[PDB]
RNA sequence: GGUUGCGGCCAUAUCUACCAGAAAGCACCGUUUCCCGUCCGAUCAACUGUAGUUAAGCUGGUAAGAGCCUGACCGAGUAGUGUAGUGGGUGACCAUACGCGAAACUCAGGUGCUGCAAUCU
RNA sequence: GAGAACAGAAAUCUCCAGUAGAACAAAAGGGUAAAAGCCCCCUUGAUUUUGAUUUUCAGUGUGAAUACAAACCAUGAAAGU
């Protein structure tokens, strides 16, 4: 009973959260290409990924219910639902939930010039370190729908957050890039994922503090074309963007705290 | 916990502000340098101009080619007048904060440092026990970072292994507290001398006890010391020279157990007694006087020097390292021949002593009066300085083994940090919150351990003039301290009756 | 196959079990009748459930057991025996190569009568097992035992009139 | 000992909290497109660039060291040194929206009308003046449950005249303790139904 | 009688429970659990026993498995000078001595990463125990393990209250005993006595120590000189295969038994 | 004087600061030197007041330790 | 290519009956002074690898076995479901263009791939 | 399912099979099996105490509650919880 009042109260709201926990569901048509890509996604995402194994019967564009179901259940706020069809080959569906509603959701699909995590045959990251970003392309900037993929792939792998770093957990970057520039009224460019392991050299150069830094690709390479879209209200928006600031010392004026820790006013 | 404040939003948003990077430009001009040396003040190469960005490992091979030994190398240190070191290259330590501009100058000041590197100790190796009552005195032996004695209270001394943090050897001949432990220069003999008297010496590979004890002495002994092996002959053994209350200082022959001469000037207990490089010994009292005495004019006291307002408590020369070393190394070697032991001792001994024309042996004497005063008994018997500053008295005085740095540990819970050849005051170690009572080197004169009534030691980084790691452990008062000379690990003992071994 | 001395049945154990039903000094006694024909301290039972009809609570007493391995085993089945004329039915055995019998009275085993002790009877129960058999037991990689390997009824049999020289009645 | 120092016509943003870079920069498809055999190659020079970029934004981070020792509490050590990440730039959703207040109280508006300050809550030990003991108030082994227990006690003369009198004081007591607690967690129900 | 419902239902554990030798309880908090969010890495010290060999590994589990970075086993032992004794307390010690000097050696702690442009001086190097399915028990070979790694110079977070001498009333060590299980007293006194009362199990049990002519007066010796040995060369020297890679393949499948074709299954089977 | 934490008379005299014998008080013993387990410098403790500071003019009280 | 330690995917890996396994490793196996734990040295703990064995353990192979898995330009862009041009039709209801879109059934198949280290007649 | 004297359909002991078909909270459309079930060891501290930080009560606001955090505390070989 103690136990069970220990999970209630982790599952409960938090001024400060916890990280966000990924759901990997089979649908209803699965492949090999797909369990392989999910396994490194998973191993990217681990370890706060929960991954499903049985086929579920689950159309993400016609009912939302029970993938609201499996996220109130599992305490996921993402969904990864794989699946396949004539006109979706290899449909990875991206789901992010506000309250154990559907906050947003895209699916893409990958291209089927892709590698697996076990074809570059290279060594890897440590497991659950938190990975470096970038992210090629005015578009994640400007454009709507690269603002939801940028803000949506921070949010998956971006794990827990720090105001302390050790250095040597710095190995591997995930890029995510535009292929190529865009305009208005045109098909929307792809989005490449690529996996690169840094290595560090003495630069001659920089001295000793400034390093020369070259990348090894680890994998998966993957290619997703931007199938379709589903945007939360601005409402829905605003009530998940609120900040608690009941944690933050308030803004008073002429009212400061020094390096010793003396509270001053100043006068005019 | 009390905790230091919070930043402010104003800070963290300038925190938040992009940073930026310390690079060195491209067509950064060539500025004019004369290299000259600490302790002889020789210019060399007179004002020839290095690239901006020129880094210390590529000056060092410049100044190894212009001094002609690029063949064998020995690096050094280089120092800029304030005096700031040169750490990554000369644009970042000199001209990126803009003191000097590119056109003028810089005298730049190289100092030799240690080939090897002595990495801190940060964590406690094992607690160990076996002693019954408090421990009093500590040292390791000369050869090896393996056997370390101990002698306590309990009317023992120990001989620990340090490599399986274990016991080896108990020494039970004393019938009172061991107040002090000594390890023989060429790391052969152990000297015990107790509360009883007594001077008890000892095999330490057989843990046995060599005849009986030396007598003679009235009262306690307080301090132990071994003539140096650059100045005993080959196929002969060090004496041994013991001080004690009754304010004598008693030689002794070991290979024939007998005493040679008993020095008998003082007035008052006798705190300290050093046997110098030179044929000399120091002696230091309670009745506010340093005795020097000849050993080859049959024991006769040539000098008495007179500038402390009460009890001298510690003295220290600057040799003591190399004295206390004998033919040892870092690398612990021991020699083939007496011959060339000898022969590498006094190398080892006159790298410190002989240097800037002439060969020199300073003296520093920690007194109750809470000052220092220095020395050069060779040259002249008035004081070449004194160190004043601290509240309270000074405890301990430790040259460098290098003799450049003198560190003096008081009771007003402060570390001083003074220069080794004329006493001007440098820092001061603070972190200590109970009287230090005592301190030890690092063999490559960069770090130093301390040990306090607070149940702590520190170890202190002495470049950057700021402590480096707090260890606790200890349960009870910490007395003794002492590091190896290959730096590998530190001893120390106290209340608690445990040992206590810290490395890396 | 069978050639190979490891495939010779030996005693894994001896149980001895006493059930009394009502807990007391009888069950003392029964303790202490074990322990002195073992030189072992005996382990109680526990109840599983409750039955008016046995006059039987829940958490109490009804048993007493000891197990013995080795030599000693060898030594108390072989006084079961001798007490026993060397004569068991063919029903006693069961299918996994283990076989046990009742005493009725504990004083024809050679142990002398005392007038506070009192009668005792006690379950023999023998379990056999060919080398190997630590496999299932073991804390790391459990395996099971193999087919051939298990030990039979049959097998059993034959060992016991091997070993013995006692013959098995059908009926 | 290539060079450390990448020129780019649109400054790259950082936000290094979540360790991330980007750039804006004009992309051709031409070298991106699934026709071309030096796309990888493309790839891996642009992130490498932003990477390069990123690093010497940390490593021009400051930095916190320590000087304890291992062993104890905390997760560094005097050896380590860890760089002070500043806190992150990007705003994202959260998964659960903010705790809402707690609603005040029947209690706690009547504690705010009379005047009533919360009290001190120093400790659930109290002295019992018979005994020599310092006992607890309530709970596992409470001094509010001694009437159980004790020896003896004396009928009150109000409990004549009723049919209460022949029952036991103690299982009274016990009655109205659990109505009260009942009655307590009721309330607690009404005030939740508010 | 297993149904076909059973068989549809069945749900399998992990292969490595299956064969049970992992526990995957242990591991997740011994991987995925960290005391701190700083990104810091760690290594395992993976210590086990089989019945004739101690072997010690120093592992970092990566994301497509995890990788040995040092390994030590006691067949290596002969080389630093012991003989006899491989799977004992002493033997342990040794290994755990061996793997801390070989790794010290590798990483170049006594006598350009990221870690190199922020601080001056290597950290000590952390890791932590790995015992598997093993019992935790007062005297143990795998602390006899630990004891040893933590004596080389790898840091390994322990308290000594599983250390031979531990005792249970007083929360303290008796390092005599300690000692001299490093250097095998037990086993010294075991033959001692054995010598003295059983002549014929003295024959049999450590009849190797006959046929080398080792006394047991000389098992501290040969230890103290493996121990020096092993912190003087701690390098791995592979051993001289004789024989090539090809040549082994090709003998072990000459007795591998060889796949049948399907067209031939359906002549056997016809 | 740190701060007043309990005098025993009354919670109404301990807000109000009364020093009185038997109060239990927090005093700053940073010129004691005290260090934890963890290498922490203890400059806070309790004490109890032993006299009548009303009757004799000056506070005394032993360290809880 | 066999084997051992540590893993990923967690049935193509599981369950049942058979035979093969040169060497090494693994295991069974011998002892109970010592550290240690039980009713019991069975499990656990310790010592020797000294007496033996490939019988079990473990690996492989065998079966119109059970179970399980993968491709389909196979159903099929089908059933099913939502718009609609005033599409007829006072009527239950039906072709039509745009979207979203299965499974049953059929063919082809199979009963482990692997990362790091060490050792191998 | 086989057996073991009183002891049979239910008292106690042994072997084999046993995806949980038992027992914990909950109402999964995938909760837990070297456990989240059963037994044992250690802890009785759990209403600790510091805070320039959030919220609230004045005539006693450097006080108390309250939120959050940290130092600790418990346990374990340890990772850790």
């Amino acid at each position: 009973n103690a136990r069970a009042k220990r999970a209630l109260v982790k599952r409960e709201a938090k001024l400060v959260e916890n990280v966000k926990q990924a759901l990997f569901i089979p649908g209803q048509s699965c492949n090999k290409n797909l369990h392989d890509i999910m396994v490194d996604l998973s191993a990217l995402k681990k370890p706060d990924m929960k991954r499903f194994n049985r086929k579920n019967d689950i159309h993400p564009f016609e009912d939302m219910s029970p993938l609201e179901f499996f996220s109130e259940k599992n305490d996921c706020s993402l969904m990864v639902l794989m699946t396949s069809s004539k006109k979706r080959k290899n449909n990875m569906t991206f789901i992010r939930t506000f309250g154990y509603k559907i906050y947003d959701m895209i699916e893409l699909m990958v291209a089927d010039n892709f590698k697996l995590l076990s074809d570059f045959k290279k060594l890897t990251f440590t497991v659950g370190l938190k990975p470096m970003f970038t992210f090629q392309g005015a578009a994640f900037d400007t454009h709507p729908v690269y603002k939801q993929i940028k803000s949506l792939f921070l949010d998956f792998f971006r794990g827990e957050s720090t105001d302390l770093q050790d250095v040597a957990g710095l190995q591997h970057v995930i890029s995510m890039t535009i292929q190529g520039d865009f305009q208005d009224g045109e098909p929307l460019p792809n989005v490449l994922f690529r996996v690169y392991k840094l290595k560090s050299y003495k630069s001659d150069q920089g001295g000793k503090r400034l390093p020369r830094i070259e990348l090894v690709e680890i994998g998966p390479r993957l290619d997703f074309k931007i199938g379709r879209i589903h945007t939360p209200s601005p409402d829905m928006v605003t009530e998940a963007h609120k900040k608690p600031k009941q944690l933050e010392m308030k803004t008073k004026k002429n009212v400061e705290l020094d390096i010793m820790g003396d509270k001053l006013g100043r006068i005019h | 916990s009390t905790l230091i404040p919070p930043p402010s939003k104003k800070q963290k948003k300038e925190a938040q502000l992009p940073r930026e990077v310390a690079i060195i430009p491209k067509d950064l001009p060539n500025v004019s340098i004369k290299f000259q040396a600490l302790d002889t003040g020789d210019n060399v190469g007179g004002a020839l101009r290095v690239p901006g960005a020129i880094s210390e490992k590529q000056l060092e091979e410049l100044l190894n080619q212009l001094n002609g030994t690029s063949d064998d190398p020995v690096p050094y240190t280089f120092s800029c007048t304030k005096t700031i070191d040169i750490t990554d290259n000369l644009y970042s330590s000199l001209i990126k904060p803009g003191y000097n501009s590119t056109e003028d100058q810089i005298t730049l000041l190289y100092t030799p440092r240690a080939v090897f590197k002595v990495k801190p100790v940060t964590r406690s190796s094992s607690a160990i026990a076996g002693h019954g009552s408090t421990i009093l005195c500590s040292a390791f032996a000369p050869h090896t970072s393996s056997r370390m004695v101990t002698g306590a209270g309990d009317n023992t001394a120990r001989i620990w292994d340090c490599d399986t943090q274990t016991p080896m050897h108990t020494l039970k001949g004393h019938y009172n507290w061991v107040l002090c432990v000594s390890w023989s220069p060429d790391g052969e003999v152990i000297a015990t001398g107790s509360m009883d008297n007594t001077i008890r010496l000892w095999d330490p590979k057989s843990g046995q006890c060599l005849g009986d004890a030396l007598r003679g002495h009235s009262k306690w002994i307080t301090s132990l010391s071994w003539e140096p092996i650059h100045l005993v002959k080959p196929g002969s053994k060090p004496r041994l020279a013991s001080s004690s209350k009754d304010g004598t200082i008693k030689i002794w022959d070991t290979v024939s157990r007998v005493c040679q001469y008993t020095m008998s000037g003082h007035t008052n207990s006798v705190s300290c007694v050093k046997w110098g490089g030179q044929g000399l010994l120091y002696s230091g009292s309670h009745d506010r006087t340093v005795r020097v005495w000849d050993i080859n004019s049959q024991g006769r006291c040539i000098n008495i020097l007179k500038s402390h307002a009460h009890w001298v408590n510690h003295l220290s020369l600057s040799t003591d390292y190399a004295l206390r070393i004998g033919a040892f190394d870092h690398t612990g070697k021991k020699p083939s021949t007496p011959e060339e032991a000898q022969k590498k001792a006094l190398e080892n001994y006159e790298k410190i002593c002989k240097k800037n024309g002439n060969s020199e042996e300073m003296m520093v004497t920690a007194s109750d009066d809470y000052t220092m005063f220095l020395w050069n008994p060779l040259k002249s018997t008035k004081p070449i300085a004194r160190m004043t500053g601290h509240q309270k008295l000074v405890n301990h005085v430790a040259f460098s083994p290098d003799g450049r740095y003198i560190v003096s540990a008081s009771f007003d819970n402060s570390i001083k940090l003074w220069d080794g050849r004329d006493g001007k005051f440098i820092s001061t170690f603070r972190g200590h919150v109970a009287s230090v009572y005592q301190v030890a080197w690092s063999s490559d004169c960069r770090l130093l351990v301390s040990c306090s009534k607070d149940t702590t030691l520190k170890v202190w980084d002495v470049r950057t003039r700021k402590l480096s790691v707090d260890l606790p452990g200890h349960k009870d008062e910490v007395y003794t301290v002492d590091w190896s000379v290959d730096g590998k690990r530190v001893c120390s003992g106290g209340k608690d009756k445990m040992v206590r071994l810290w490395t890396h | 196959k069978a050639q190979n001395p490891m495939r010779d049945l030996k005693i894994e154990k001896l149980v001895l079990n006493i059930s009394v039903g009502e807990s007391g000094d009888r069950l003392t006694r029964a303790s202490k009748v074990l322990e002195q024909l073992s030189g072992q301290t005996p382990v109680q039972s526990k109840a599983r459930y409750t039955v008016r009809t046995f006059g039987i609570r829940r958490n109490e007493k009804i048993a007493v057991h000891v197990t013995v391995r080795g030599p000693k085993a060898e030594e108390i089945l072989e006084r079961g025996l001798k007490v026993k004329e060397y004569q068991l039915r063919d029903r006693n055995f069961s299918a996994t190569g283990n076989f046990g019998f009742g005493i009725d009275e504990h004083i024809d085993l050679g142990i002398k009568y005392d007038p506070s002790i009192g009668i005792f009877g006690m379950d023999f129960y023998v379990v056999m097992n060919r080398p190997g058999a630590r496999v299932t037991r073991r804390k790391r990689c459990k395996g099971t035992v193999g087919n051939s390997h298990k030990t039979t009824k049959e097998d059993t049999v034959s060992w016991f009139k091997q070993k013995y020289d006692a013959d098995v009645l059908d009926k | 000992n290539l060079p450390v120092t990448v020129e780019k016509p649109i400054p790259v943003v950082y936000d290094l909290g979540n360790l991330a870079a980007f750039d804006s920069n004009v992309l051709d498809k031409n070298d991106l497109d699934s026709s071309n055999a030096r796309r990888e190659e493309k790839i891996k020079s642009l992130t490498r660039d932003n990477v390069q970029l990123l690093i010497n934004q940390l490593l021009s981070l400051p930095m916190k060291t320590t000087t304890e020792s291992v062993g104890g509490t905390g997760g560094q050590s005097s050896v380590m040194t860890l760089l002070q990440l500043p806190d992150p730039t990007t705003d994202l959703p959260r998964e659960k929206p903010l705790p809402k207040a707690k609603a005040m109280t029947k209690w706690e508006k009547f504690a705010a009308k009379k005047g009533i300050k919360p009290k001190e809550r120093a400790g659930k030990m109290i002295y019992d003046e018979a005994s020599g003991e310092w006992v607890p108030k309530w709970g596992y082994k409470g001094a509010n449950k001694k009437l159980d227990d004790q020896w003896l006690v004396e009928v009150d003369d109000k409990v004549k005249g009723t049919d209460n009198e022949l029952i036991d004081p103690r299982t009274l007591n016990r009655a109205e303790r659990k109505r009260l607690v009942k009655k307590n967690e009721k309330q607690q129900r009404r005030n939740m139904k508010n | 009688a297993k149904s076909s419902a059973y068989s549809s239902r069945f749900q399998t554990p992990f292969r490595r429970r299956r064969e049970g030798k992992t526990d995957y309880y242990q591991r997740k908090r011994l991987v995925t659990q960290h005391k701190a969010k700083y990104n810091t890495p760690k290594y395992r010290l993976v210590v086990r026993f089989t019945n004739k060999d101690i072997i010690c590994q120093i592992i970092s589990s990566t994301i497509t498995g995890d990788v040995v970075l040092a390994a030590a086993y006691s067949h290596e032992l002969p080389r630093y000078g012991i003989t006899h004794g491989l799977t004992n307390w002493a033997a342990a010690y040794a290994t755990g001595l061996l793997i801390a000097r070989r790794t010290l050696q590798k990483l170049g702690l006594d006598e350009y990463e990221l870690t190199e442009a922020v601080e001056d001086g290597p950290r000590p190097f952390k890791v932590f125990l790995d015992i598997g399915l093993q019992r935790t028990t007062t005297g143990a070979r795998v602390f006899g393990a630990l004891k040893g790694a933590s004596d080389g110079g790898l840091y390994v977070p322990h308290s000594e209250n599983r250390f031979p001498g531990w005792d249970f009333e007083t929360e303290e060590i008796d390092p005599e005993l300690l000692r001299s299980y490093i250097f095998g007293g037990h086993v010294s006194q075991y033959m001692e006595e054995l010598a003295d009362d059983d002549e014929e199990r003295f024959s049999e049990l450590f009849k190797g120590y006959l046929a080398d002519d080792i006394d047991a007066d000389s098992l501290e010796d040969i230890y103290t000189s493996a121990h020096e040995a092993i912190r003087a060369d701690p390098a791995f020297k592979p051993t001289e295969k004789k024989f090539t890679k090809e040549q082994y393949a090709a003998e072990s499948k000459k007795y591998r038994q060889t796949k049948l074709s399907k067209e031939e299954r359906a002549a056997r089977v016809a | 004087i740190l701060a007043v934490k309990k005098n025993p008379q009354s919670p109404m005299y301990t807000q109000l600061g009364v020093l009185t014998k038997g109060t239990i008080i927090e005093v700053n013993v940073s010129e004691l030197g005290m260090v934890t387990a963890g290498g922490k410098v203890v400059w806070g403790k309790y004490a109890q007041v032993t006299n009548e500071p009303d009757r004799d003019g000056c506070v005394n009280a032993v360290l809880l330790v």
